[PDB]
RNA sequence: AGACUCUGGCAUGCUAACUAGUUACGCGACCGGUCGGCGUAACUUCUUAGAGGGACAAGUGGCGUUCAGCCACCCGAGAUUGAGCAAUAACAGGUCUGUGAUGCCCUUAGAUGUCCGGGGCUGCACGCGCGCUACACUGACUGGCUCAGCGUGUCCUACGCCGGCAGGCGCGGGUAACCCGUUGAACCCCAUUCGUGAUGGGGAUCGGGGAUUGCAAUUAUUCCCC
């Protein structure tokens, strides 16, 4: 299963070298399910992602 | 009405993916007569999204050492490539290109998280812009690699690459690369 | 009755001379179609293809070109064509039309009216 | 291994050129040079001949890439 | 970034303190009056002074200052 | 009937001029033509058997477009990239003799005028001829 | 340090330019147009070189002890131009034809004696390195086409003639926005031939000639052609 995404907020920079962006992901499946994910590359607020696995949740706490 | 090279339609071009509907720019306002525009797109961040996709392609096709400045060459290659595509499929070449871009770009990537020494990378999600850029890079590289030591022209080879990536077949280099990256990104997690 | 503007790209300066004519656009004594980089021919024909030959109906344009390379020269030329037309519309025709044309041109390509500020840095 | 191309025609080659070639959708001197094991010069010549005969359409003529079409 | 100069500040304070009546909120007017009031050599400096005056008056007409 | 040289596809115009020169018959052709190079910078002999005609035509065209040119000027025109081997490439002028014999030949045909100015410009007859060729090419372009 | 000054970006506003240029008007050449052909009425758009402007965190929005300030944005040529000045701190690094009847050491053991002739600095198994050319097809070759700027010059060179080619021979201009010089560039573009091979890519190394430079080219000065 492939789920599409939104960007609610761009939080900060994670990763070793400062390559990964920590981003708040709203779902495009109508649900207000806000999962925080890590992205590689440039992401601005209002981007729409293609997540391969939606069950995953990135480094919270 | 504006036609690319004075012959190619842009109103027929349909973006399949909702993710890349924002970042592949070719549809209406961004449509231009020629790939060569020579406006600043590296001026500020995210601006290369507002740059035409054909132009982007052109700019990544001259990338290599001996070809490093020659943009007219590149545009001629692109034009001939498009013609070839048209001859082949009958479809609008821009559409084909778009499809290729969609089907070439990686969706997840393994990236180094921790310290220098810890060789266990974590699989992370990929930006849409980056996916476009990367896709373009892959396609151009394929074009290069297919056309190095043979009688085949780059325009021809590039066209072949682009059709192969449009159809989704495993004859394109770009597709292969995507598959190799994607599987790895499914392995690390 | 006549207007004299310039368009500059890089080093290349192109001076356009607009006057009440019969619809002739000649760059350094030769037509726009008869300029050597015919791969980049469409770029030079953009101000004609956008606004139509109907707006270029009774206007004679002579373009004097100097400096730069080839592409740069082309860019200067096209600029100076557009600017020339705009100035002519301002001067001897109404303002509304000028505003319209300008809007059209900016809406297509920004370089067509305003010059590229960057040139070869020391 | 090395590539051995025919610098001049054979009967098998000639027949596969007059019959088979004007029905390839994309006809390129390089493609014809790859399909039938021909040198690019000879293939080009053949293409030219076929153009002169009026069997094959022309798309674009260039210094590098010359493109041709099957008729109808 | 950008920070105000001591000289610019002091001169501005002098100009406000003496001739508040002449000055306003229009930057250009404030510049010109400054040019016609005080012995200023440099144009840039004068401009700076004018700016400072303008800011000061934007601030001062709301409420009185400490200085 | 009003067309000019500048308003015509240049290469094609040159070709046509060359053809005209050939079909006329009269032009002073040197005997070394099948042996000579064309510059110290170039590698091989030219591919064209009738290259001399072509070059003459080109020269004529240049004279028409820009007057007051000499042999040195002509040498500077037809120069290019000297492949200096493993040393980096430089600019080198053309073959002086060849230009010199072109100009002498065209001048013999009453197409080129030797000048009070210094160099060489064009005759009225020559100009007329050029414009006829331009017309010919033009007719064979707008109707074709 | 900052400040001061210059510089650059901007002006179809201004001041001018017989060593800058345009436009118009005459004459001429060519097919109602093209002309770096030639001759003075238009004054500065281009070119130049000056003055005066012009940007000051000016304005708006957000953040801020509601101040100092910071971020974003409109208009704008420019919102964060680059340099010098600006004439620091430490130096036990010092520097220089300055003065001390300065302290020593040396002076057929001249603190490199002048000159003369010929060599060497390139020598070559190797390491460690900056570069150039390449490893070709987005190419090479061949013909055609068309565009610079920083600069230089009493050796830079225009123009004719003799030269396959380097070059000679004749004659001029420039002690320079004047002549070289519309700097006629190369990439590039446009056609031609080659066709994936140590190939016509690549040119090392070599063998013969010829030409300059110079008192002298042998250990190839350099250039040219096979």
């Amino acid at each position: 299963p492939i789920k599409l995404a939104r960007v609610t907020k761009v939080l900060g920079r994670t990763g070793s070298q400062g390559q990964c962006t920590q981003v708040r992901v709203e779902f495009m499946d109508d649900t207000s399910r806000s999962i925080i994910r890590n992205v590689k590359g440039p992401v601005r607020e209002g981007d729409v992602l293609t997540l391969l696995e939606s069950e995953r949740e990135a480094r919270r706490l | 009405d504006i036609k690319l090279f004075g012959k190619w339609s842009t109103d027929d071009v349909q973006i399949n993916d909702i993710s890349l509907q924002d970042y592949i720019a070719v549809k209406e306002k961004y449509a231009k007569y020629l790939p060569h525009s020579a406006g600043r797109y590296a001026a500020k961040r995210f601006r290369k999204a507002q740059c035409p996709i054909v132009e982007r392609l052109t700019n990544s096709m001259m990338m290599h050492g001996r070809n490093n400045g020659k943009k007219l060459m590149t545009v001629r290659i692109v034009k001939h490539a498009f013609e070839i595509i048209h001859l082949l499929t009958g479809e609008n070449p821009l559409q084909v290109l778009v499809n290729a871009i969609i089907n070439s770009g990686p969706r997840e990537d393994s990236t180094r998280i921790g310290r220098a020494g810890t060789v266990r990378r974590q699989a992370v999600d990929v930006s849409p812009l980056r996916r476009v850029n990367q896709a373009i890079w892959l396609l151009c590289t394929g074009a290069r690699e297919a056309a190095f030591r043979n009688i085949k022209t780059i325009a021809e080879c590039l066209a072949d690459e682009l059709i192969n990536a449009a159809k989704g077949s495993s004859n394109s280099y770009a597709i292969k690369k995507k598959d190799e990256l994607e599987r790895v990104a499914k392995s690390n997690r | 009755q006549s207007v004299q503007v310039f368009g500059r790209k890089k080093t290349a300066t192109a001076v356009a001379h607009c006057k009440r004519g019969n619809g002739l656009i000649k760059v350094n004594g030769r037509p726009l179609e008869m300029i050597e980089p015919r791969t980049l021919q469409y770029k030079l024909l953009e101000p004609v293809l956008l606004l139509g030959k109907e707006r270029f109906a009774g206007v004679d344009i002579r373009v004097r070109v100097k400096g730069g390379g080839h592409v740069a020269q082309i860019y200067a030329i096209r600029q100076s064509i557009s600017k020339a037309l705009v100035a002519y519309y301002q001067k001897y025709v109404d303002e509304a039309s000028k505003k319209e044309i300008k809007d059209i041109l900016i809406q297509y390509d920004r370089t067509l009216l305003v010059a590229d500020p960057r040139r070869c840095e020391s | 291994d090395k590539l051995n191309n025919l610098v001049l025609f054979d009967k098998a080659t000639y027949d596969k050129l007059c019959k088979e070639v004007p029905n390839y959708k994309l006809i390129t001197p390089a493609v014809v040079s790859e399909r039938l094991k021909i040198r690019g010069s000879l293939a080009r010549a053949a293409l030219q001949e076929l153009l002169s005969k009026g069997l094959i359409k022309l798309v674009s003529k260039h210094r590098a890439q010359v493109i041709y079409t099957r008729n109808t | 970034g950008r920070v105000r100069t001591k000289t610019v500040k002091k001169a501005a304070r002098v100009i406000i303190e003496k001739y508040y009546t002449r000055l306003g909120n229009d930057f250009h007017t404030n510049k010109r009056v400054c040019e016609e009031i005080a012995i200023i050599p440099s144009k840039k400096l004068r401009n700076k002074i004018a700016g400072y005056v303008t800011h000061l008056m934007k601030r001062i007409q709301r409420g009185p200052v400490r200085g | 009937p009003g067309v000019t040289v500048k308003d015509v596809n240049q290469q094609e115009f040159v070709r046509a001029l060359a053809a005209f020169l050939k079909k006329s018959g009269k032009l002073k052709v040197p005997e070394w033509v099948d042996t000579v190079k064309l510059a110290k910078h170039k590698e091989l002999a030219p591919y064209d058997e009738n290259w001399f005609y072509t070059r003459a035509a080109s020269t004529a065209r240049h004279l028409y477009l820009r007057g007051g040119a000499g042999v040195g000027s002509m040498t500077k025109i037809y120069g290019g990239r000297q492949r200096n081997g493993v040393m980096p490439s430089h600019f080198s002028r053309g073959s002086k003799s060849v230009a010199r014999r072109v100009l002498q030949a065209l001048e013999g045909l009453k197409m080129v005028e030797k000048d009070q100015d210094g160099g060489r410009k064009l005759t009225p007859q020559g100009q007329r001829d050029l414009d006829r060729i331009a017309g010919q090419v033009a007719a064979a372009n707008k109707k074709h």
